[PDB]
RNA sequence: GAUGUCGGCUCAUCACAUCCUGGGGCUGAAGUAGGUCCCAAGGGUAUGGCUGUUCGCCAUUUAAAGUGGUACGCGAGCUGG
RNA sequence: GUGAAGAGGGAAACAACCCAGACCGCCAGCUAAGGUCCCAAAGUCAUGGUUAAGUGGGAAACGAUGUGGGAAGGCCCAGACAGCCAGGAUGUUGGCUUAGAAGCAGCCAUCAUUUAAAGAAAGCGUAAUAGCUCACUGGUCGAGUCGGCCUGCGCGGAAGAU
């Protein structure tokens, strides 16, 4: 029509299987499963995967793309390894890692320290900033929030742990 | 569409440099040197017709040493002295200030020809008599 | 999204309120709340509900009838 | 303000109220703007949409009107029951589905129509024209 | 504000309107401005 | 040339015509001449969209009705109140 | 062949269209304080002067002194202005 | 027309509404209105289609890329719709104005070149320029894509006191 999915590739590391509704991969990132819904279909022949939807029934065949996609990623995070980092702004504000433990010293009283899920660390290159990666791109996205969700971006400023793309400048001037 | 530090353009006096508020801290902030610019400028400025307000584009390098390209004389500028006008018509087309003959024109287009994309000479002269029409500057052929 | 509501007794407009996702203390409750209703309504349906044997848990404590079944 | 009737003598009176049956179709501009269902188009209520037509638009061409109220309409205060028949004072249109916009100058026909449609208590489709073609 | 009704939607980029009946004229991409729901 | 097939109509009163448009079908007619008079069964959904042109009033039509030709033109035209829709069409024969 | 009026006292019970406190969105939101709208009924939600008053105005408090239903709640419970 | 002066069955309950006029008795049949999963008598009936909100099982203006159907149109395998890559130039910082006004405070003008395309410029931004994004175009990918017309069912609008 102008939108679907077919491709999937299987190159090396991608060890994926299915047993029945679940697929499980491997590869140099980790292990990640994720069972689809229940009428999905997905196999493996050589290379190409494919999603298998029971039937042309609405909230069916939509059902396949959310799908071929979720699986795709699950291989293009397990062999390049998911990555995304964002930067702290205002005087202050800093930043540390002790493995888990992601130290934060943003304006409150205390710092605290966020602990990371696992499958996904995190390092501090600078008191500034701050690179999470990881393998499933879920856990990579909560996290990416839940961290600069600790202080979210003033207008007036821009002060506060921001996305290291976040567009937005500052306000819209001031006034009363 | 895109403004960043390094290679800086200016229009200045044929021979005369160094001022803060006109120069000084335009280029100043980029790394360059005051000093040797102005001399260097008017230096050549000499030969350049004096009087004659010259657009020059200096370009900066990590060196913070530079080098400039002195061009030709606004088309502006060079219809106001062609028309012999000091200013512009402050509402062009409405009320014309001067005229120019379109020899003139030719000449002026010659004269920017360097600066100017122009194929030909026709070309060239109605990119001038374009900027004219925006000056309240009238041609008469 | 469906309740069940009770209404205890002591006003005080308690008015008990529980969904279904919500009934985690007590599954054997439901079903046999539902079987209900759909008896005569009085002294007969009413000591024939107890032939139901709620439990929440497959074969467990059958013994409510250990010995013989179907 | 304004009051597209008032103006007619004092006498003849008023009363009666009835209900109603079909209704009718006019032409008279380039674009008209018909109703579709009874309702009661009050002088106030047919002023209030003329008068948003122009609303900071243009003063082009000219708009129409072929819908014209008949007031008979009583009502009363805070007395007793059938003691008379107070005043009226309001008013009523009565319409059916009649065509009364009417456009002269082209201009912005449909979009104008609809810029002051919601005045009106009765829905009134986008119409279309006098006509002996068509339109899409 | 965020409205109760509808209120239509108003401008260009203001969100795709879809969702679960999410009207409020805005246009988001405007860093402060963001007349939604709410 | 515009072309409108149709068909003689079966009835021809309230219930019968009512039925008729209820189905994409107002029934026309076609007089003019020596010929008695002719009632059809036009397809509604079908000629209201070949009016939609100024052609349809001036230059003449051919209706396959039957199987036969008449080459006439539009004379009245019974259009809905408020509705888009179309109804009774006055056929002037030649 | 009788269903006792207004206000007060006593003692209440519910609604939510929320006054305070709790959580949010926008702001012509720097902060502090506000404006408005969404959510929210757990709990809390003034003493007096004048008047029969309800209410109201006034003095002074308070986080605040909510709107309303309950025979304009409440006389086989009190009062009788 | 019914009740009054009418009983029986139906609308949960319900003089008047729907069916229907009770001479008695019957552990015998067929029907009306209305119904057939349980309370509760009888299809968990069949052939097809709608809905996904418990709509059915309360309520308007108006609002919305919900989803069903029918007809007509706009661009498009000389390549469209979304995206990715690349460009977006010259006179010129247009004239005036202004401390400055260079596409982007404001007023006037808004031409012309070079072109595959390139507004004297759509927003952000600078003290003003620098810089960022936009209109437009080339390459990529290769089939639909973008709305209205008429109609089905549905959603929001929708706050109350034991
Ligand atoms: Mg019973
Ligand atoms: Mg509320
Ligand atoms: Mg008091
Ligand atoms: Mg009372
Ligand atoms: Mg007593
Ligand atoms: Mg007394
Ligand atoms: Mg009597
Ligand atoms: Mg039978
Ligand atoms: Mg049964
Ligand atoms: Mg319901």
């Amino acid at each position: 029509s102008r939108v679907a999915k077919a491709p999937v590739v299987v190159p090396a590391g991608v060890d994926v299987k299915i047993n029945g509704q679940v697929i499980t991969i491997k590869g140099k990132n980790g292990e990640l499963t994720r069972t689809l819904n229940d009428a999905v279909e997905v196999k493996h022949a050589d290379n190409t995967l494919t999603f298998g939807p029971r039937d042309g029934y609405a909230d069916g065949w939509a059902q396949a793309g959310t799908a071929r996609a979720l699986l795709n990623s699950m291989v293009i995070g397990v062999t390049e390894g998911f990555t995304k980092k964002l930067q702290l702004v205002g005087v202050g504000y800093r930043a540390a890692v002790k493995g888990n433990v992601i130290n934060l010293s943003l304006g409150f009283s205390h710092p605290v320290d966020h602990q990371l899920p696992a499958g996904i660390t995190a390092e501090c290159p600078t008191q500034t900033e701050i690179v999470l990666k990881g393998a499933d791109k879920q856990v990579i996205g909560q996290v990416a929030a839940d961290l600069r969700a600790y202080r979210r971006p003033e207008p007036y400023k821009g002060k506060g742990v921001r996305y290291a793309d976040e567009v937005v400048r500052t306000k819209e001037a001031k006034k009363k | 569409a895109k403004k960043v530090q390094a290679y800086v353009k200016l229009q200045v006096a044929a021979g005369m440099a160094n001022p803060s508020p006109p120069v000084g801290p335009a280029l100043g902030q980029q790394g360059v040197n005051i000093m040797e610019f102005c001399k260097a400028f008017n230096a050549k400025t000499d030969s350049i017709e004096k009087g004659l307000p010259i657009p020059v584009v200096i370009t900066v390098y990590a060196d913070r040493s530079f080098t400039f390209v002195t061009k030709t004389p606004p088309a502006a500028v060079l219809l106001k002295k062609a028309a012999g006008i000091k200013s512009g018509s402050g509402k062009p087309n409405k009320d014309k200030v001067g005229k120019i003959s379109r020899a003139q024109l030719q000449e002026i287009a010659q004269t920017k020809a360097a600066d100017m994309t122009g194929a030909d000479i026709e070309a060239m002269t109605r990119s001038i008599e374009g900027t004219a029409r925006s000056m309240g500057l009238v041609v008469e052929d | 999204d469906k309740v069940y509501y009770h209404h205890t007794g002591h006003i005080g407009g308690i008015k008990q309120a529980t969904f279904e996702e919500m009934i985690a203390r007590r599954p054997e409750r439901v079903i046999e709340i539902a079987v209900k209703g759909m008896l005569p309504k009085g002294p007969l349906g009413r000591a024939m509900f107890r032939k139901l044997k709620v439990y929440a848990g497959n074969e467990h404590n059958h013994a409510a009838q250990q010995p013989q079944v179907l | 303000m304004l009051q597209p009737k008032r103006t007619k003598f004092r006498k003849m009176h008023k009363g009666r109220n009835r209900g109603l049956a079909q209704g009718t179709d006019v032409s008279f501009g380039s674009f008209g703007l018909k109703a579709v269902g009874r309702g009661r188009l009050t002088a106030r209520q047919i002023e209030a949409a003329r008068r948003a037509m122009t609303r900071a638009v243009k003063r082009q061409g000219k708009i129409w009107i072929r819908v014209f109220p008949d007031k008979p309409i009583t009502e009363k205060p805070l007395a007793v029951r059938m003691g008379k028949g107070k005043g009226n004072v309001e008013y009523w249109v009565a319409l059916i589905q009649p065509g009364k916009v009417l456009y002269e100058m082209d201009g912005v026909p449909e979009e104008l129509a609809r810029e002051a449609f919601k005045l009106a208590a009765a829905k009134l489709p986008i119409k279309t024209t006098f006509v002996t073609k068509t339109v899409m | 504000m965020k409205v109760r009704a509808s209120v239509k939607k108003l401008c260009r980029n203001c969100k795709i309107v879809k969702r679960d009946g999410v009207i409020r004229v805005i246009c988001s991409a405007e860093p402060k401005h963001k007349q939604r729901q709410g | 040339m515009f072309t409108i097939n149709a068909e003689v109509r079966k009835e021809q009163g309230k219930g019968a015509s009512r039925r008729l448009r209820a189905a994409n079908k107002f029934p026309a007619i076609i007089y003019g001449g020596k010929e008695a008079p002719l009632a059809i069964e036009l397809d509604h959904d079908k000629v209201m969209n070949m009016q939609a042109k100024a052609e349809f009033y001036s230059e003449v039509l051919t209706i396959v009705v039957d199987g036969k030709e008449i080459k006439v033109k539009a004379q009245d035209v019974q259009r809905h109140p408020y509705k888009p829709k179309l109804q009774h069409i006055d056929f002037v024969r030649a």
